[PDB]
Formats: C-alpha cells, structure tokens, sequence
C-alpha cells in the first residue's frame, strides 16, 4: 500500500512526546532485558531500521507501560498508531538475526527514539527507501 | 414469523452427513446463509428446503429464513456445525474491516458448542489482546470486539481449549478505520491581498489521517513549494508557505486545494499588484443642497496601501471654524469615513474637506453644502412700473396677487446665476408671491 505519504508521517510532535517521556524518567542504574536488533549483524542503515521497526512494536506493548490516561501513556498510544501508519511502508518477508540486551530504561528509550528519528530523516530524503528486500541482508546472521 | 424444523438452536454433524433444513411460512420464504457447496434447494408456495448429501466444513454457519412480502415479519435462524477434524474452528473470513467505535465481528465459527466455556480471543504469536479490549463471544457467529479502535487493528486468533492444549484458528486480520468525514480542512490566508511592486501566502490542510494531498496553485499552474509537515493534537498538518521578497507577474488567483480518498477540496484568494496607492471616492455628489434643520451624512470611501498615517475632516465653511472630531468610520485596505451633520444650523453651510495620507502621498475630497434657499421677495415701483424680485435656488417662479386679480411668472428675467449663491430673479396692494421647489414667499406695497 506504500505511498508518497511515508514522509510527513513521523511528525516532530511525535519526537517531542518521546523526548518529554524520556526527560520524565528517573535516572537509575537498574537494567532491563529486552530483544532488539544487533548492530553488528546489520551494519546496513536501511535494513537495520527495517528489522528494528518491527521489534519496537513489541517493546512499546511489553516494556513501555504507563499508568492509564497519563501524558506518557497517551504518547505511547500515539506512537503505536504512528507505527500502524508506518506499516505498508516497510516491505517484508521471512524472525531471528537479533540479540538480547540488558540496558537501563533510558537507554531503551534512546534506542526507540533513534529508530523513529532516523526513519523520519531517511523518509524525508526519499519516502520509498524502506521498500527494499533485505532477505539478502538477513542472510548474514 | 417463519418456522424452521428441526426446532433446535444448532446442529453438529460430521463431514459427509446429510443435512436438511426446512422453513415454513404463510407466504413464500427464502434461505440465506454461508456461500457453500453441495446445497440443494427445494421451494414451493409456502415452504423452502435446504439439503445436502455431502456436508462440508464450508457449510458451517447460521442459516436464516425470512418471509419476503411479510413486513416486519421477522426471521428464524439455525446454526450448522460441520466438525471437520482436530478442528474446533471454521473461520469464514481472514479479513474484517470496520470504522472506529463500531462492533467488529471476527467470524470464527466454533464447531462444537460445549467448548464455549473454554474459548478466548488472542493475537498472533501468542501476544495478548490490546489493553482495555472490550469483547464477547457467540458460538454461531464468533468474537465481537465492542467499540473497535484504530489501535486494535491487529492479526487475531481464536483460542479453543481442548485436552489442556489451546488450539488456534487461522489468523484473522482486523482493519479499524478512522472515521474521516470529508476532504482535508483548508486554511488559506490572507483572503484578500494587495501590494505595491513583500507578501506571504500559506496554504494549509489538516486531517486525522496522513494520506492526503495539498497544493497551492497560481491560476491553474501549480507552484512547486516545499511543504512543512507536523503532527499535533492528534492531527496531521501539511503547510505550503509561499514567500515573495513582489511584482506584476506574481499577482493573480492563488487557489489552495487539498485532496484525499474522500474527494477534493479547494479554497482561493486574489492577489493584486498596484507602488503605494491612496484612492478617495464618494457615492455622493460633491455639490450638496439640503433644507435647514435636516440631517446629512458625508461619506468617503478610501482604498489605500500601505496603511493610512493620518486622516481628518476640515470645515472650510465660511461660517465660524468649529472643527469636526462628528466623524466616525467603518471598514484593512478599505475604509469608509462618515461625517455626521445632524439638524443642520445655518452656520454649518459651506465647504467640508476630507483628507487622507499614507506613504503614497495625500488626497482630499471637498464637499460644498448649500442650505435651503426659500423664496425671498422684493417689489419696487419705478418708471408706471412695479418691480419685484424673488430669491432662492433652485430657480423660482412668482405669483402676483392684487387682493381681485393674479398674474403668474414661472421662470422670469434672471438677475444672479453665479456658483454658490442664491438664484436671483426680477419681476417688472400688489401681493407678489414666490414659489420654487423650496417654498412660498410674498410681499405687499
């Protein structure tokens, strides 16, 4: 269903909500375990984001949980609706090729923010970037 | 209401079984149900019969009988389960589309009603239902998600509890759509514009969805303007900003047009190119004649660019120079300036000048206000000849009365014709009456 509206989709307002959510979080040394794409196996910027975008979905449901009707909770919902819209921009075929992490919640938030931010950057340059077959890229894993 | 035999809410059969559904009404009746093979249909006047010799899993579903031509008759229903093994679910559709706040039926038909107590709705890959998912289950129909939300647009699975293990149906994709009322909401400003040979025009459109176009076109040739895009207050914005650091070739009909899956919407404005201007006009004649005691409003229309740096009303009237203040105005490139002159006194006759000034220079419009003249009569005897005068504007007549006799004198031999005075006439007891459009006059000698 991919379209020229793959850009204009990740607004700055989205990134602000993420930043505010990040800024609200208490700086603590505690680490949380989560599944995410390994930068080593995927040096390719375009195929890294492709694999990451899929994983961010599970992260926001499982990890990024907030009290109902709180500003952060609403922000998460919007980011999730955003991700549904970002679907049909990413072409995909057949898991794995990923690694377990053990980082602070703030570091997790920075990863997710980076995923959304860099995806916006690339789509501004060209909205049809993430429609490439990374099956070959997903082989070297 | 029509009657179905067997009188049972549901049936459970094996693949290969023979199923015969019979419906009876007063008038003709007809069956509706799952589009499925091997169905034979027998129908006459009052009854109708569905029947198959090789029942298959595709035959699973609700079969409803209605009597057309009976209005408000109602319907009768029966549900068929064809338990094709191992296989608790007969999914009718792997895709469902609804709008937000609608019920969303996921048509997974349970092949065995006793299983109902141990069924649930889940997502693929074992994930749990989204938070605050309101839903219920009906054996004949499947799971209904109540008041569906965009966030719930997911791939679902129906879970059946059989011998401890949960057995999944094939996936069912749910599409929940935002209710998009119409084309993108436009905001083109300013609605009016006029400059001397800077300006700014911003074309904007906003919808809850991102999938919409917006373009700003000069005349019918669209301009290539990079659009700024942002998401706020749960809405997408797309803004085309035109900056002209201007000339005659830039003037014209800028149309702001946005489209989507709904349709196309358009709004527009006009852009004019003049240097700085200042034009003064009046719907009124500059020469004014009113009767003493009457009210008058002197109105000037001012079309100016840039904004006026000063304006006033001045009495050049000969009568003592009491100056206006009186002056009111309505409408910013257009203005109307009104000098109110209620119950005019005789010292208020004369010249009133309206002046306006801006970077383009200054302009003035001068009104001449004459008050009504009533006929004024002067009769003298000269050498045997009497001589009457009568006076006013407009040009009068004269009624002589010996009071016995009358001579009348409509447009006499003229004494004074000059701009801005009384129109003087000369007529060669003798009551000499004077009448113009203004009034009555007389004198006796």
């Amino acid at each position: 269903e991919v379209s020229e509206y793959c850009s204009h989709m990740i607004g700055s307002g989205h990134l602000q909500s993420l930043q505010r959510l990040i800024d609200s979080q208490m700086e603590t040394s505690c680490q949380i375990t989560f599944e995410f794409v390994d930068q080593e196996q995927l040096k390719d910027p375009v195929c890294y984001l492709k694999k990451a975008f899929l994983l961010v979905q599970d992260i926001m449901e499982d990890t990024m949980r907030f009290r109902d009707n709180t500003p952060n909770a609403i922000a998460i919902v919007q980011l999730q609706e955003l991700s549904l819209r970002l679907k049909s921009c990413f072409t995909k075929d057949y898991k794995a090729c990923v690694r377990t992490f053990y980082e602070t919640p703030l570091q997790l938030l920075e990863k997710v923010k980076n995923v959304f931010n860099e995806t916006k950057n690339l789509l501004d340059k060209d909205w049809n970037i993430f429609s490439k077959n990374c099956n070959n890229s997903f082989a070297e894993c | 209401i029509p009657v179905i035999e067997p009188s049972v809410p549901e049936l459970v059969v094996k693949p290969g079984a023979t199923v015969t559904l019979r419906c009876v009404g007063n008038g003709s009746v007809e069956w509706d149900g799952p589009p499925s093979p091997h169905w034979t249909l027998y129908s006459d006047g009052s009854s109708s019969i569905l029947s198959t010799n090789n029942a298959t899993f595709q035959n699973t579903g609700t079969y409803r009988c209605t009597e057309p031509g009976d209005p408000l008759g109602g319907s009768a229903a029966i549900h068929l389960y064809v338990k094709d093994p191992a296989r608790p679910w007969n999914v009718l559709a792997q895709e469902v589309v609804v709008f937000e706040d609608q019920d969303a039926l996921l048509p997974c038909l349970l092949t065995d009603p006793v299983l109902e107590a141990g069924v649930s709705l889940v997502r693929v890959r074992g994930r749990p239902l989204m938070r605050h998912t309101n839903y219920s289950f009906s054996p004949w129909h499947g799971f209904t998600i109540h008041r569906a939300k965009f966030i719930q647009s997911q791939d679902y699975q129906c879970s059946a509890l059989m011998g401890g293990r949960k057995v999944m149906s094939i996936s069912i994709r749910l599409k929940v759509q935002k209710v998009i009322p119409g084309p993108p909401a436009l905001t083109l400003v300013p609605a009016e514009l006029v400059r001397i040979r800077a300006a700014q025009i911003v074309c904007s459109a906003s919808s809850v969805d991102v999938n919409f176009d917006v373009f700003l076109q000069h005349n019918n040739t669209k301009l290539a303007i990079p659009q700024q895009s942002d998401f706020h207050n749960n809405r997408y914005q797309k803004v085309l900003t035109l900056n002209l650091d201007v000339d005659f070739q830039h003037a014209g009909n800028y149309s702001c047009v946005a489209s989507n899956v709904q349709g196309k919407h358009s709004t527009s404005m006009f852009f004019r190119v003049v240097s700085a201007y200042l034009n003064l006009s009046s719907e009124q004649n500059l020469i004014q004649e009113v009767t003493v005691g009457e009210g008058l409003n002197l109105k000037v229309m001012v079309e100016a660019y840039p904004g006026l740096q000063g304006f006033n009303w001045t009495y050049l009237g000969p009568f003592s120079d009491h100056q206006p203040e009186k002056l009111a105005n309505a409408t910013t490139y257009r203005h109307t300036f009104t000098l109110s002159l209620p119950r005019l006194k005789p010292s208020e006759a004369g010249r009133y000048s309206f002046l306006a000034r801006n970077p383009g220079g200054w302009r003035a419009l001068t009104f001449e206000l004459t008050l009504r003249y009533p006929p004024e009569v002067s009769v003298i005897w000269t050498f045997g000849t009497l001589l009457c005068a009568a006076s006013g504007y407009p040009q009068p007549n004269v009624t002589w009365l010996q009071c016995l006799q009358v001579w009348d004198d409509p447009y006499p031999e003229v004494l004074s014709q000059e701009p801005f005075h009384k129109v003087t006439v000369q007529s060669l007891t003798y009551e000499c009456r004077a009448h113009n459009s203004v009034g009555s006059g007389s004198w006796a000698f």
